[PDB]
């Protein structure tokens, strides 16, 4: 471990293949899928909407200390996918981040503006030999100024792009497509419709009907800019008013 | 045979979850010669077996003077002994600097356990490969204390390390439960055996091979080398 | 090879000794240049036996001039000691060549004795290391092409115990202790245990081990796994049983003087260095 | 994932890092430390085994006091242990020194955590390996049991048990109806279950370590008291046979 | 395919002088989306090909056609992070030229500073080349500028270029109909056939991107823009 | 040299023989380990030479007391007559300079003993797998033009991929085409030397590193049992796999030894 | 165990990657340096000139100071490198106490210098080893040689390059106190020394001179001709 | 099983799974390629013989000495590496020197060299104060002064370890000289006898003749300085046999 590099096209960060790849970024991207969790955001007409499962495989373990969204700014919440600790490191990086920007430019950071420091670093760990990706993905979520609901991916590879509706995890593939079919209907889903086409999502490519307790949901909104975290009786709610129909 | 990528280096994890310098650095411990530290109710004695090729050199220092109430008995590489004893021998510098008061042993103890520590897992550096028997006296009383190469401390109520170590440990085993009401001639006595103990059934302890060091209640760390030694060797029974 | 700067590119050790490339790309237009070195190389490194007063050209192998009908190898500062002390302070032992080499780590060469009294007893006393592109040039310098099947070899050598393969930590055996290994002609029983399945021996006693059990020599291979590796006393004394053996049973005369021989021999103690204690 | 696995800053090509996977075995070399949290506080107790008759009873503890009211419980390489009960002291310290009062229990635990998870990330330096739980006990905030492992992951606990025998430990464990029991009845059960999954030929001759924090010491990390112990250890016998 | 590990070090030559390790940055390059540059007349092209080519993509996010200035910009083909840290670079050094001369800097100085840090990066060892190549397109002194800069940091001046995938085809396309006295508007529909010859599938306002560069100034045309072009 | 056991030559008429190269991870010797076991394979010659560092220990394939103390040297054939198998089992490392004259004499013998096919079980780098084989299946095998004797028909049905040929010398535009086994010890050797002297040689191979390289032997084997059928065919069983190689008995302690007390 | 490394002993005790920077030196062309009564002289072979090549510019005798001068054999480059910051320690030297350098104070200096670049396996030794000549302050004439590890030592006649080996042979078979008694002599005798190894000798000869409290001059090739003449009627 | 390549020694900072540093014991190779040097500790004086081994008729033999002066009552004497001695002995030097400066006395022997033994075990650690070695200096050293305590004589090898002697031979052949001195040299002998001893053992030990030019002595008696024998005071002795 000490120091060096590997020698192999699949084996240092800073070795290209005779193609031209660094595969180790990509065997980053399969490091997300390490803990088999997947997630959905929405974005609707006035709200922003994260829900991802809620794996708790132990009876001894304390269920309230296991959760996969966080609070970055008081109107940015994230959901994060990958390696648990690396989720956090990452988690607490954007957090520092955004504290920089509200001290040097006087107001808080935007949802675009805080992927991109964060999709910054990444670039700058996969050009360097002595650090290596982290293996996760940050979905963010918040309502801008004058934009409206934005939801933003960054990834190992530090690439980054906002977007109406994206999943990360194990069925990352099964949900886009599901989301593109949502979509191409109709987009102006109001608070409500966001929150089923994202509980739906996950249920459709899981093909697993809902707990209160299997599931998480952050949410923010035009009129209630603040990320929130549902508590397990609205989520409820939400999943008998899903039920019923 | 499956081990050679994962033991070249102190950062490297076995895929059975063990770093093998480590090992190999308490193996350069075993390297050396005998050394014995016991203590009583009042004492704390540090008994070592010197060697000097058998002829034509002054044997090796064996046992260090960190403070009036430190000392120190190593076993491994000396350039390493040599390293730790300079940090040592600061730290009860800046002790009576500060504060006026000599510095416990067991901080020391634990001080000296962060510094080899650290080695154990950074690039670019090995283990310590020396392990001591620390003799202390403060408030708290006698002390023995053994470092390890692997940053480890323990508490002692005796303790040998170095070359065949195990034959004075059953004797200290054997024998520790009457350390404590010992006055200080018999406590050497015992430490003087059990050192015998790890030699050939043939050879004898003389003053050119035996180094004894003791703190205590009313004295300062001393050190007894080559003719200080014989009112201690001196009523050692046979074998 | 270990990153001699900030992410040089760096290839793992190689247990196949493949990282050689076996001298791949072999270059069939190898220069004079590179010919006369490769050589003079392997002229440094020559085994030769060669006799006393007579000084070079032994010319046969060793074993094949003279009768044998035992041979006593001893291998590394411990069983040297041990056969000397042991074995040469009785009787005459008149030597009959040694074998040059030169090496890294090459150490008084095998020096080889054959009784007096019993012409037909050898013994080799190799401090001497031999490398292992030696060891069958070693091999072919002292037994030959004609390995008459009427000798019982016995080796001695000491290895580290850190070299055993057990499953309880190498540092809670009971060290020195002595391991057997004999070839099929080899009749009788050992006085100690055979080693283990895992564990191997891979050197000129290997050597000599292997070139006994091809051509059908009967042969023991005796092993102190011993904690301390230079001369010292008990590693010695680790080897004691083996004088109630058949081959090393006429050659013990005094073990009470062999003991102050081996003080003496101790005393003598090749001066060690400052690396330790 | 060999060819993958010499350093904590390369991926598996199925996006593992290895050297953290041996780091966690290398805390599944030593003996078990379990944790159980109750109604009123929170229960260590470390299956620690004697090397020798020599030591001084007490020495090479594995039941740190990491503050005034949070106590560590150790498993894994004991070096790395002590170090990191360094880093928690001085995390604790600084917090205190900054803010002005104690700590958060998790607050705690994610600054451990995550300088654990910093060394799983660098070619110079190796992952930590040893794994730890903290236990604290506040009247503004009940009992708290967390563990970190290696790789920088900190959960909340009601029961846990790191080393050899956890899974052994942690079957035991969960046949206790800890949510509803004092500090007392857990001291016993924690004996139980550490001299349940003791492998008496493999490890010979160990020795209970017991500690607690709770309101029966007003939220301040201990030593559970000579003659409880004694209690507890005859309970744990007694049991066994 | 590992020569002596000639291969797999940034910093060793091979025996016959090559550095492969610098050849496979412009491995990725020419893996990239393709991208084309015309300098017309009066004026320069830069059409790229998207690959955020689903519904699910906000298209106010991000954009691989960006202005430096308000007379220079950027199109790559490559790796796209890796654009990115460049581009705020060279935006940098554009403000950085303009603050201490009070003019904005001109094309091929942009270029110059730009390539001089790519070449800083294939030099060291313990870090890695960029995986873009850039077309920047200026216009300075009433003349169109179009510069490409490599993962080596080597520029050169095109009149028309392609980068990207199939971009061997692309430059025989562009050759058979390139010509000097091109207007801005002609460029822009060959540009829009290059982009077409290598592409996959139906080709859409909203899977292409489009900037210009002339007289007024550098621009990126919008979907209506591109729509329209596209339907001529 | 070949010496016998019994002052007699076992007349190998027309047997297959089977033999590991000192290769990356030891993925050729430790797949005849399993090999010698699974058969349960009898010693029938040593293969005395001068080429491989000298080693002994004893019997690596102990089932019962009474031969768990047979030795064994660096070099040993074994037989199976019911099969018309023969195996070479190499356990050391070569000596420098020393690995074409093993080659040669090895040959030498396959000549002359009468052995129809030889079958080299090796290994090779995956450090320097380029962009395809990453993405390929490990394992890779070699024909040399007589091995014709209908099994280039066998191994096509059965869609295994061949080594790829690289050229000879780079850095030249025409890249004549030549074996490069990277990593393989004497495969390479044995190869060409086969093709000179007209011998049926397969090789057989996997990409492997270094580290337990357990995994790669049983892949190893599995490889050739899907060509030879020297085991019932895999995926047929109620998956009484992992109890269908015999693992010797000498496949113990594979990381060294015991862990020391005090630490941990 | 091996080479490769500039740090590693190997199981002899020999650090090899400096014994092959010493293989380095001996390709260079060969440089003979002799010391004289009044004179000290140094001589470096032109192998294989080019006829199109400004000669002033691949020289291989320098001027470290007014009292110092230096010839040296190895990689050219490196050999520049080394001059320059002798040149800078001399008159450094100067700065500091006045007085200047004695030859074996530059000597140390550049071997010091040598010596820190044979540390560090993460730096390369200096493939050179040079003849530095001069006169002291008191006006005794020196010659010391350095070689890439970081060693010198003081010479009365020597020779360094290919063809060192028979040069120093000649060296040692020629060198008399009857061979130094003029500075003429002792020019010749340089001269003689280096048509051991050169071919067509007096255009391949790179001579220059120092005699005491003079600088060094650089010996043209009418002059060295001359000489060459006076040897060849000398031969008789 | 199988016989593997293991190597431990192919780096510093490595121990073998024995315990032992292998490029150490390699530097102590690299010292038995010097020349042989003797040093022999009387109650009348040190004396310190070294073989000179002058390689050309050409070089001047003051350029090459073996033994050196750090002060007025110590010298040194070499066998190894040169370019690594003389930095070791120019630390020797300074240090006595900042000695006399800060305490205004000479330093005595043994001072001196754990000084010089400071510098030189101070290699690996290479990243940790640049301008340190990064590898053991391949030179053995053999103080021998006169101090407080009387004569002295002094040991370092590449370890920055030294050890007080009494009749040291270090270099080439100093197993055989290390033999001839145990038996030649008694506890109580006159510096003649020593010096007389010293150069029949180097006599034996040389591939030359003893002749006043490959051969260099030096003494250091309790009166009078450091002294280096001249070609004079050299023939005399040899002539002596």
């Amino acid at each position: 471990m000490s120091r060096g590099s590997s020698a192999g096209f699949d084996r240092h960060i800073t070795i290209f293949s005779p193609e031209g790849r660094l595969y180790q970024v990509e065997y980053a991207f399969k490091a997300i899928n390490q803990g088999g969790l997947t997630s959905v955001a929405v974005r609707g007409k006035d709200c922003a909407v994260i829900v991802t499962q809620k794996k708790v495989p132990d009876k001894l373990l304390d269920s309230s200390t296991v959760t996969h969204l966080f609070k970055i700014t008081e109107n940015i919440g994230c959901v994060m996918t990958g390696m648990t600790a690396d989720s956090r490191s990452q988690v607490q990086r954007a957090r520092y981040e955004a504290a920089n920007w509200k001290y040097k430019y006087g107001y808080e950071i935007p949802v675009d503006m805080l992927c991109k420091r964060i999709a910054d670093i990444s670039q700058v760990y996969t050009q360097n030999a002595e650090m290596r990706p982290l293996g996760c993905c940050m979905i963010l979520i918040g309502i801008d100024e004058e934009q409206g609901p934005q939801v933003y991916k960054c990834d190992p590879a530090g690439y980054y792009c906002g977007f109406k509706a994206t999943a990360a995890g194990v069925k990352q593939t099964e949900s886009t497509s599901f989301l593109e079919k949502k979509v191409k209907k109709k987009f102006d889903w109001t608070f409500e419709q966001t929150v089923e086409t994202a509980i739906t999502c996950l249920s459709t490519v899981l093909s697993i009907d809902f707990k209160p307790s299997e599931i998480e949901v952050g949410v923010v909104t035009v009129e209630n800019p603040k990320f929130r975290i549902l508590t397990e009786a609205e989520i409820d709610a939400h999943l008998v008013a899903l039920a019923e129909r | 045979m499956f081990r050679n990528q994962y033991d070249n280096d102190v950062t490297v994890w076995s895929p059975q979850g063990r770093i093998h310098q480590i090992e190999y650095a308490m193996e350069a411990v075993k390297q050396g010669s005998a050394t014995v530290g016991l203590k009583s109710k009042t004492h704390a004695v540090l008994v070592a077996l010197k060697r000097a090729q058998s002829e034509l050199a002054a044997h090796q220092k064996k046992i260090l003077h960190v403070d009036n109430h430190i000392g120190i008995s190593i076993a491994g590489l000396t350039a390493d002994a040599r390293l730790l004893c300079n940090f040592m021998r600061q730290e009860c510098l800046d002790s009576r600097f500060v504060f006026d008061r000599p510095l416990p042993v067991s901080r020391l103890v634990s001080l000296i356990g962060s510094k080899t520590q650290i080695p154990t897992q950074r690039y670019g550096r090995r283990p310590y490969g020396v392990g001591l028997l620390i003799a202390g006296y403060d408030d708290m009383g006698p002390h023995i204390f053994q470092t390890c190469p692997s940053a480890n401390y323990f508490d002692c109520r005796a303790m040998s390390i170095g070359a065949r170590s195990q034959s004075a440990r059953t004797y200290l085993e054997r024998h520790m439960s009457e350390f404590m009401e010992c006055n200080l001639n018999e406590l050497v006595k015992h430490g003087l055996r059990a050192l015998r103990e790890t030699l050939p059934a043939e050879q004898d302890l003389t003053t050119k091979n035996v180094s004894i060091g003791i703190v205590g209640k009313d004295l300062e760390f001393t050190i007894y080398d080559d003719d200080d030694v014989s009112p201690f060797l001196e009523g050692l029974e046979e074998r | 090879m270990a990153a001699t700067f900030f992410g040089e590119v760096v290839k793992a050790p190689c247990r196949a000794g493949t990282e050689d490339e076996e001298e791949e790309e072999e270059g069939r237009r190898e220069t004079p240049e590179d010919r006369e070195v490769r050589l003079q190389l392997a002229r440094k490194r020559e085994v030769r036996l060669l006799r006393r007063q007579t000084k070079t050209s032994l010319e046969v192998s060793l074993l094949e001039k003279y009768p044998c009908s035992k041979f006593i190898i001893a291998i590394g500062n411990n069983a040297v000691a041990f056969l000397s002390s042991f074995v040469m302070n009785s009787g005459v032992w008149e030597e009959v060549g040694c074998a040059k080499l030169w090496n890294e780590w090459c150490e008084a060469f095998c020096v080889f004795y054959h009784l007096k009294s019993n012409p037909s007893v050898f013994l080799c006393q190799c401090s001497c290391y031999v490398a292992e592109d030696q060891q069958y040039q070693w091999l072919e310098k002292v037994f030959g092409s004609c390995p008459r099947k009427n000798m019982q070899i016995t080796i001695l050598t000491c290895r580290h115990v850190t070299d055993y393969k057990t499953s309880e930590s190498t540092g809670s055996l009971p060290s020195p202790f002595l391991r057997a290994l004999k070839t099929q002609n080899f009749k009788d029983s050992a006085c100690c245990p055979l080693l283990e399945q895992p564990n191997i021996v891979h050197d000129l006693p290997a050597a000599v081990l292997s070139y006994c059990q091809v051509w059908k020599i009967p042969a023991i291979l005796y092993l102190c796994y011993t904690d301390v590796m230079k001369l010292d006393l008990i590693t010695v004394e680790a080897f004691k049983p083996i004088l109630s053996t058949r081959s090393l049973k006429g050659l013990v005369k005094n073990i009470p003087q062999s003991t102050e021989i081996l003080k003496k021999l101790m005393t003598t103690n090749e001066i060690q260095s400052n690396i330790y204690t | 994932g060999t060819g993958y696995d010499l350093s904590a800053s390369t991926f598996s090509p199925d996006g593992r890092v290895f050297q953290v996977e041996y780091a966690m075995k290398a805390v599944e070399n030593s003996s078990t430390a379990i944790g159980i949290r109750c109604k009123d506080g929170v229960v260590f107790g470390v299956e620690k085994l004697v090397l020798s008759k020599l030591y001084e009873e007490g020495s090479n503890k594995r039941l740190f006091n990491v503050d005034r009211h949070v106590g560590m419980a150790v498993a894994g390489l004991l070096a790395d242990a002590r170090s990191l009960a360094d880093i928690a002291r001085e995390e604790a310290s600084n917090f205190r020194s900054n803010f002005g009062y104690n700590i958060p229990l998790k607050h705690l635990a994610d600054r451990v955590a995550m300088y654990v998870h910093a060394y799983t990330l660098y070619s110079a330096v190796r992952p930590f390996g040893c794994s730890f739980m903290l236990g604290s006990y506040s009247v503004n905030d009940g009992a708290q049991l967390y563990m970190i492992d290696p790789s920088g992951v900190s959960y909340g606990y009601w029961g846990c048990a790191i080393g050899k025998a956890r899974q052994a430990a942690k079957t035991e464990i969960e046949k206790l109806q800890m949510k509803e029991m004092t500090c007392r009845d857990i001291v016993k059960e924690v004996a139980k279950i550490i001299y349940i999954v003791h492998d008496e030929v493999k490890d010979k001759a160990f020795e209970l370590e017991l500690s607690w924090v709770g309101e029966l010491t007003n939220g301040r990390h201990e030593i559970v008291p000579k003659d409880i112990r004694e209690e507890a250890e005859k309970y744990a016998k007694e049991s066994l046979k | 395919m590992a020569e002596r590990g000639y291969s797999f070090s940034l910093t060793t030559f091979s025996p016959s002088g090559k550095l492969v390790q610098i050849e496979y940055a412009l491995a990725a390059v020419a893996g990239g989306a393709p991208s084309v540059g015309i300098k017309a007349a009066n004026g320069v092209v830069l059409a790229t090909e998207k690959k955020q080519k689903s519904i699910l993509y906000d298209e106010r996010s991000v954009h691989k056609v960006e202005p430096i200035t308000k007379h220079i910009g950027l199109v790559y083909s490559g790796m796209g992070p890796d654009y990115r840290v460049l581009v705020h670079r060279a935006r940098k050094l554009a403000q950085q030229y303009y603050l201490v001369y009070q003019e904005p800097i001109p094309t091929a100085q942009l270029v110059q500073r730009v390539a001089s840090v790519m070449q800083e990066y294939t030099q060291s060892g313990g870090v890695r080349p960029f995986g873009v190549s850039l077309l920047i397109c200026g216009w300075n002194e009433g003349r169109p500028y179009l510069f490409q800069s490599d993962p080596s940091g080597a520029y050169f001046a095109w009149k028309a270029t392609a980068m990207g995938k199939n971009y061997v085809n692309g430059k025989t396309f562009l050759e058979k109909r390139y010509n000097e006295d091109l207007e801005l508007e002609d460029a822009i529909h060959t540009a829009i056939l290059t982009l077409k010859e290598s592409f996959e599938g139906q080709m859409t306002e909203d899977n292409i991107e489009v900037g210009i560069c002339n007289e007024a100034g550098f621009r990126r045309l919008t979907p209506t823009e591109v729509k329209d072009y596209l339907a001529a | 040299m070949f010496v016998p056991c019994g002052e007699s030559a076992p007349d190998l008429a027309g047997f297959t023989l089977l033999m590991p190269a000192v290769s990356v991870g030891n993925v050729g010797q430790l797949a005849m380990d399993l090999i010698i076991s699974t058969l349960n394979m009898s010693k029938i010659g040593y293969f005395y030479t001068d080429c491989l560092v000298p080693m002994v220990g004893n019997n690596p394939y102990a089932t019962t007391e009474g031969n768990s103390t047979e030795l064994s040297i660096n070099a040993e054939v074994y037989s199976l007559p019911s099969r018309k198998l023969v195996a070479l089992q190499l356990r050391s490392i070569f000596i420098k300079y020393k690995s074409k004259p093993f080659c040669e004499k090895l040959l030498s013998w396959v000549k002359s003993s009468g052995c129809a096919r030889v079958i080299v079980l090796s290994s090779s780098h995956s450090y320097q797998r380029n962009d395809l084989q990453l993405r390929s299946t490990p394992f890779r095998y070699l024909l040399t033009p007589s091995m014709q004797k209908s099994v280039q028909n066998k191994i096509k049905s059965l869609n295994w991929e061949e080594m790829e040929k690289s050229r000879c010398i780079p850095e030249i535009d025409d890249s004549e085409f030549c074996i490069r086994i990277p990593g393989g010890g004497i495969t390479k050797t044995l190869y060409d030397e086969s093709c000179s002297k007209e011998i049926q040689m397969a090789v057989l191979l996997k990409f492997v590193s270094e580290g337990d390289n357990i995994p790669d032997a049983l892949g190893l084997v599995e490889y050739l049992n899907e060509w030879l059928q020297i085991l019932k065919p895999l995926s047929d069983d109620p998956t009484v796999s992992a109890s269908r190689w015999k693992i010797p008995s000498s496949w113990r302690l594979l990381f060294g030894s015991g862990l020391p007390p005090a630490l941990f | 165990s091996y080479d490769r490394a500039i740090t590693v002993f190997s199981p002899d005790g020999h650090l090899f990657q400096v014994e092959y920077a010493q293989e380095a030196v001996k390709k260079g062309s060969t440089a003979v340096g002799v010391r004289g009564r009044d004179i000290v002289v140094l001589g470096v072979e032109k192998k294989s000139v080019a006829k199109l090549q400004d000669e002033r510019t691949v020289r291989k005798i320098c001027a470290l100071d007014d009292n110092v001068c230096m010839a040296f054999a190895g990689l050219t480059a490196d050999a520049r490198i080394v001059i320059n910051r002798a040149r800078v320690e001399c008159q450094s030297h100067r700065l500091t106490v006045e007085d200047p350098v004695t030859v074996e104070y530059i000597t140390r200096y550049i071997a010091s210098l040598k010596q820190r670049y044979t540390q560090s396996n993460g730096r390369r030794p200096f493939g050179i080893s040079a003849l530095i000549v001069g006169f002291d302050f008191d006006g005794t004439p020196r010659l010391y040689q350095t070689d890439p590890s970081g060693t010198y030592h003081a010479w009365k006649a020597n020779a360094i390059g290919r063809g060192a080996k028979s040069v120093r042979e000649f060296l040692e078979k020629n060198y008399t106190d009857e061979a130094i008694e003029t500075d003429d002599l002792t020019i010749k005798l340089v001269i003689k020394a280096l048509l051991e190894v050169v071919q067509s000798g007096g255009k391949n000869i790179e001579l220059a001179v120092m005699r005491r409290d003079q600088s060094l001059k650089i010996l043209n090739p009418e002059e060295i001709e001359k000489y060459v003449a006076e040897i060849e009627k000398e031969k008789e | 099983m199988f016989l593997t390549r293991s190597e431990y020694d192919r780096g510093v900072n490595t121990f073998s799974p024995e315990g032992r540093l292998f490029q150490v014991e390699y530097a102590i190779e690299a010292i038995k390629l010097g020349s042989t040097a003797i040093g022999i500790q009387t109650s009348e004086g040190v004396c310190l013989a070294v073989e000179k081994r002058i390689t050309s008729p050409l070089m001047e033999p003051s350029s090459i000495e073996k033994i050196v002066e750090i002060d007025a009552h110590i010298g040194c004497a070499m066998s190894g590496l040169i370019a690594d001695a003389k930095t070791l002995i120019d630390k020797a030097r300074v240090e006595t020197q900042n000695h006399w400066f800060t305490y205004n006395e000479t330093m005595t022997v043994e001072s001196v060299t754990q000084a010089v033994s400071n510098l030189a075990l101070q290699f690996g650690e290479e990243d940790a104060d640049p301008g340190a070695m990064s590898r053991p200096f391949g030179v053995a050293l053999l103080f021998g002064g006169v101090d407080e305590k009387g004569p002295q004589l002094f040991h370092m090898d590449p370890s920055g370890t030294f050890v007080q002697c009494d009749a040291r031979a270090i270099g080439s052949a100093s197993e055989g000289a290390q033999s001839s001195l145990q038996e030649v040299y008694h506890k109580s002998m006159t510096l003649k006898e020593a010096i007389k001893s010293s150069l029949i053992i180097l006599k034996q030990v040389m591939e030359e003749k003893l002749n006043a030019t490959n051969i260099e002595l030096a003494t250091v008696q309790p009166g009078q300085n450091f002294h280096m024998f001249t070609k004079e005071e050299l023939e005399e002795v040899i002539k002596d046999i």
